[PDB]
RNA sequence: GAGCGCGGUUU
RNA sequence: GGGCCACGGAAACCGCGCGCGGUGAUCAAUGAGCCGCGUUCGCUCCCGUGGCCCACAA
């Protein structure tokens, strides 16, 4: 039941003396509702029917938003986890796209196969597969229930894997053929089926509760801080005196690191955080975790996408 | 039981309700399905709205009780949506049903409105 | 639609009782939504009363 | 413009 | 010169699909068939225009 996004990371400490100034920036739960939205992400439970694009278009018009983009597209008939980035957070979908998904599918067999044959044949698709051309990884398959020709199962996969195609190939391996009759995405990167997973009705109703009743609670819970979209990336945390420089397009040099994850290899996609766990930027590593740690000079991360506004932290340089 | 169900309806009361929709079908006039039922209420044609207690998702009918009160139309709960469909003369379920013109279940329905008057 | 989910355990199943927890299951997919939301006014009325607003 | 994420014709 | 940010790098029709309105069905009333109207977000490279910085973190 394990995806690579689940691996736990070790935090290596570079400057034990680094503290943060609480007068600077806005930690997620210190944000006025309007700022929360500007930098928010919805863990939407897409309903069957509409495309992912239409769904997002409705959200924009109904919440009166300028900009919004979803992560991995879900097909019209599919439901479940569709992450929707809003406003200034919109570009973080690029952090979500490569990450793995999990589905609960309902496969329908076109002929009769014993329950043990089924379970054993599906077991064999774990690992790499190739679909029509490219190669794709299946992290796990779990058969929950079989009711004659109906097979209900969970699957964890690499981004890009087509579940239709996969179920079709299982049909061929069993011989009788098969099609997918029902699909629901239950996880997409750091987004999962949890209390944050909100349907459209709940989402638009909460909006009115706030916009038309002065009730802020319910809609605030509907929106996650953009930081959520980055829970699965390796991180390096920076001293306050480097934060403003970096929102200004400066690369992150080694003297500005307070703390980082282990495991970072050159070329890796990393999230740059403040010591308050606000997200500053996305970047590509120029150094390994160990290199950043032992050095006293040099560029450790090329800063590529800046999310935090320039005026949250003072120009300390 | 679901939150859109706003009171408890005794077996006998809900049994009469199925007889009402029963008799209204072949001697009166009814509408079946939540869409026709909701049109009927918003056009003020509906005399009695019958709502099944086992609807999932709730949102399918959760709007019906508030709607009926707005329009001052009586509504009642029958236990099963399978048998509510059968009573309206279909082999498929019916989440909701409006009785438009009572027909022979004319008195039967005056009564049902009475008992629900109290239940509120 | 056939996929159902235990509200207690989170188990996905085709049955109306959780085979794990015993709870009654509900349909896994969310209800269809309309941009026009014809009855939003009334669904909200129901929902305020449910959330003690 | 070139890719990654609804099919067919028009300048 | 370099980096970051913003905007731009096409438009009109058809079909499919879906949504609404209408009608409301010989196991889809949690909505069939038919009719009319609607309807598909953005991301990444590069190019142009403009804005903010040039900051090894003190
Ligand atoms: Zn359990």
């Amino acid at each position: 039941r394990i995806l690579p996004a689940d691996i736990k990371r070790e935090v290596l400490i570079k400057d034990e003396n680094a503290e943060t100034n609480p007068d600077w920036g806005f930690p997620p739960e210190k944000r006025p509702i309007e700022m929360h939205i500007q930098f928010g992400v919805i863990n939407l439970d897409k309903p069957p029917g509409p495309t992912s694009h239409e769904v997002v278009a409705w959200i924009k018009k109904i919440l009166n938003l300028e900009k919004a983009g979803h992560g991995g597209t879900l097909d019209p008939k599919v439901s479940g986890v569709l992450p929707v980035a809003l406003e200034k957070a919109t570009r973080v979908v690029q952090a979500l796209l490569p990450a793995g998904k999990e589905y609960v599918a309902l496969m329908h067999l076109h002929g009769d196969v014993p329950e043990d044959k089924i379970i054993q044949v599906m077991k064999e698709f774990e690992g790499e597969i190739i679909q029509r051309l490219r190669t794709r990884k299946v992290y796990y398959i779990e058969v929950l229930e079989i009711e004659g020709r109906d097979v209900l199962f969970r699957v964890g996969v690499e981004a890009g894997t087509y579940i239709r195609s996969l179920i079709h190939h299982i049909g061929l391996a069993l011989g009788v053929g098969a099609h997918m009759s029902e699909l629901r995405r239950t996880r997409s990167g750091p987004f999962k089926e949890d209390e944050t997973l909100i349907t459209l009705h709940d989402l638009v109703d909460y909006y009115y509760f706030w916009k038309e009743d002065g009730i802020e609670e319910y809609f605030r819970k509907a929106i996650q801080p953009m930081e959520k979209a980055v829970e699965h990336l390796p991180k390096v945390w920076i001293k306050d005196s480097a934060v403003a420089a970096v929102t200004h397009g400066a690369d992150l040099a080694v003297p500005g690191i307070a703390k980082l994850h282990a495991g970072i290899k050159r070329g890796d996609l990393v999230a740059i955080m403040t010591l308050k766990d606000e997200l500053v930027a996305l970047g590509k590593a120029m150094m390994t975790s160990q290199e950043m740690l032992e050095k006293t000079k040099g560029i450790a991360v090329d800063v590529e996408k800046v999310f935090m506004p320039r005026d949250w932290y003072p120009k300390l340089w | 039981k679901p939150s859109y169900v706003k009171f408890e309806v005794p077996k006998e009361l809900a049994e009469k309700a199925l007889q009402a929709v029963e008799i209204a079908r072949d001697t009166g006039k009814i509408r079946k399905g939540t869409n026709e039922t909701t049109k009927a209420v918003e056009r003020g044609q509906a005399k009695l709205v019958i709502i099944a207690e086992d609807v999932d998702p709730e949102e399918i009918v959760a709007h019906l009780p508030p709607l009926c009160e707005e329009k001052e139309i009586p509504y009642i709960y029958v236990p099963s949506k399978k048998e509510l469909g059968a009573a309206a003369g279909i082999e498929v379920a019916a989440a909701s049903v409006a009785i438009i013109e009572p027909g022979k279940a004319r008195d039967l329905v005056e009564e049902i409105a009475m008992k629900v008057k109290e239940l509120m | 639609f056939r996929i159902r989910k235990c509200p207690k355990c989170g188990r996905y199943t085709l049955k109306e009782v959780c085979p794990v927890c015993g709870e009654k299951t509900k349909v896994a997919h969310p209800p269809r939504f309309s941009p026009e939301d014809p009855y939003g006014e009334y669904r909200r009325r129901w929902k305020r009363e449910v959330l003690g607003i």
